[PDB]
RNA sequence: ACUGGCAGACUAGAGUACUGUAGAGGGGGGUAGAAUUUCAGGUGUAGCGGUGAAAUGCGUAGAGAUCUGAAGGAAUACCGGUGGCGAAGGCGGCCCCCUGGACAGAUACUGACACUCAGAUGCGAAAGCGUGGGGAGCAAACAGGAUUAGAUACCCUGGUAGUCCACGCCGUAAACGAUGUCUACUUGGAGGUUGUGGCCUUGAGCCGUGGCUUUCGGAGCUAACGCGUUAAGUAGACCGCCU
């Protein structure tokens, strides 16, 4: 069964951008919007766009940067098995600060260093490098 | 079955009237027992064998 | 086995609604109804091992299906059961 | 119910009995609520090998409707039926009232 | 559309031994080779065939 | 916010109903033809059989060969296929009866009912075991003949258990893809097979759309060999296992 929506949401970007994927489709969710939200912000993605009312899908439009992808790591933290809560003095530091680890903090979902500043602690979602 | 309607003609036509009911082929088959996985390993190689020649027999310059 | 005209019986006896197959009922029903039909079978046939397993599957089918709605509306569940005439 | 193909293939001999088969064995059909559709005596043919040394018989089709118990019935009769030599039985998906290569000939 | 009655299609695909003809050469389909030799053996049990050329 | 709870909602997962389709899927029963062996009779007359050669063996009491018949048992030539079906083991003549699963199309239904599974349960090649049958062929053991330095073997002539059936038991195999199950995603080429739709079937076809399967390879992976959308790639859930 798929038990991990949001793993699926990053192995797909993660294949995406592997294969030269301009942009990538799956089913949608409120989470993953979010993430993608978090992932344009963060200069990750192009954009994304949530098209459909009874199955929406969402469409992550990947980036490349002299025709590398964006995109190096897109590790999954928090699994379903084993979930990852951090406290704010012990978020990720990703890539030596240059990458993002997303936390979902309870005033919503946030880079490690935007976390750090809030002094929010939260569930580490994903790496981003 | 030859009717023999010459001779020689008629043995070359028994000849080629029996190979083709597979009967000597047949005699040596049940002359002595092939085990089953023998029969089946001899008929997994012949298919590999017949693939793996035209394969290369399609990427069959030399001078 | 079932054929069409015994399990339309079941589909229109046990239905929860209009034209309702899919209901927990019709499907428990159904199962109940296969698996009593064929009770007969393997008592005929105790060495058909390959129709077993398709037998065994129903049984197990069924008791996901009890299990779920028992979970869902047990008064629902409690009726079924007595319907069919399942200790489950 | 089910459609039956029957051939069965009465001993030469007796070829003139055949006509009395056709009536018993259809009369036990068409009386137990079973239809008889095709019936097709191809008369007495050549058999592509001897049975019981007889290198002809007489061949008789009959494609019914009926349940089962009128046609183990029948299988019993031509089991017991000493002229009836072959006969085989085959379900057919749909009845069939056409007429047949053999009797087109 | 094969019958075991239709003794002369059915010989189109036998030998003169009386053997089955493979598909290969005869180009049936698949599906029609399965047919046909499920009718072959069905007129050959009707004795409208021959098994073996020999009998 | 995320996970959980509780109360609802939803239809994508999972399942149901309907109609088809292919299939050595399973169980039961019947039956056909070829062949082997034995037997009976006919013909016939000195070999036959076997091997590297030979001998044991068989044959003048008539073999072997040939014809006819009979009786038995076992297995189903051709079809037949890197075809098919099955969870795996496995499944092959034909016919019937009972029966499981898969798949496709179409519409309707239920509404997460799911995935995996410690322990548990069931199924599980061949050999083996019990009881009762059966016993053509084959053949552990065994006997004899050869080979050899020897030959407790290989080879030859025989040959019993076993092989077959019923009902149990056993629980194992290089039970193998030496590859856990489930899910999603990620270039292609050539095939096979089984559905379905369209077109003009304007002419066997061509083009879509599913299921299953074979092969070659790309990225990637890998110690390498290789694997390569049926992954040994990219991830997730759970189990088994290694040190």
């Amino acid at each position: 069964s798929m038990q991990d929506p949001i793993s699926d949401m990053l192995t797909r970007v993660r294949n995406g951008q592997a294969a030269n994927k301009v942009a990538v489709k799956m089913p949608s969710s409120k989470l993953k919007v979010a993430i993608a939200a978090l992932l344009k912000a963060e200069g990750y993605i192009v954009d994304f766009a949530v098209e459909g009312e009874a199955k929406p899908e969402l469409e992550v439009t990947l980036k490349y940067f002299q025709a590398k992808p964006v995109i190096e790591q897109l590790k999954r933290v928090s699994r379903p098995g084993l979930r990852v809560y951090k406290k704010k003095d012990q978020l990720p530091s990703v890539m030596g600060g240059l990458g993002i680890a997303i936390v979902s903090t309870s005033k919503g979902l946030m880079s490690d260093r935007a976390a750090r500043k809030a002094g929010l602690g939260g569930e580490i979602i994903c790496y981003v490098a | 079955v030859v009717k023999v309607r010459p001779f020689d003609v008629a043995l070359r036509r028994f000849k080629r009237s029996c190979e083709k009911a597979g009967i000597l082929s047949e005699v040596r088959r049940r002359e002595h027992y092939e085990k089953p996985t023998t029969v089946r390993k001899r008929a997994k190689a012949a298919a590999q064998k017949r693939h793996a020649k035209k394969l290369a027999r399609e990427n069959a310059r030399l001078y | 086995s079932l054929n069409a005209e015994t399990k339309a019986a079941i589909v229109a006896e046990y239905a929860q609604s209009e034209g309702d197959t899919g209901s927990p009922e019709v499907q428990v029903a159904l199962l109940t109804a296969s698996i009593n039909h064929l009770q007969g079978h393997f008592k005929a046939h105790k060495g058909d091992h390959h129709s077993r397993r398709g037998l065994l599957r129903m049984v197990s089918r069924r008791r996901k299906l009890l299990d779920y709605l028992k979970g869902k509306n047990l008064a629902r569940y409690q009726d079924l059961i007595k319907r069919l005439g399942l200790r489950r | 119910m089910r459609h039956y193909e029957i051939v069965f293939m009465v001993h030469p001999d007796q070829s003139e009995q055949v006509a009395g088969m056709i009536e018993r064995y259809t009369g036990s059909i068409t009386e137990a609520g079973g239809k008889i559709h095709r019936l097709e005596d191809w008369g007495r043919r050549q058999l592509a090998y001897p049975i019981n040394k007889l290198h002809k018989a007489h061949y008789v089709l009959m494609n019914v409707e009926a349940d089962q118990a009128v046609i183990d019935e029948l299988e019993t009769a031509f089991r017991f039926n000493d002229a009836v030599l072959r006969n085989m039985v085959m379900r057919t998906k749909a009845a069939i009232t056409e007429q047949s290569i053999m009797l087109k000939q | 559309e094969i019958d075991y009655k239709d003794v002369a299609t059915l010989k189109n695909y036998i030998t003169e031994a009386g053997k089955i003809v493979p598909s290969r050469i005869t180009g049936t389909s698949a599906k029609y080779q399965r047919q046909l030799a499920r009718a072959i053996k069905r007129s050959r049990y009707l004795a409208l065939l021959p098994y073996t050329d020999k009998h």
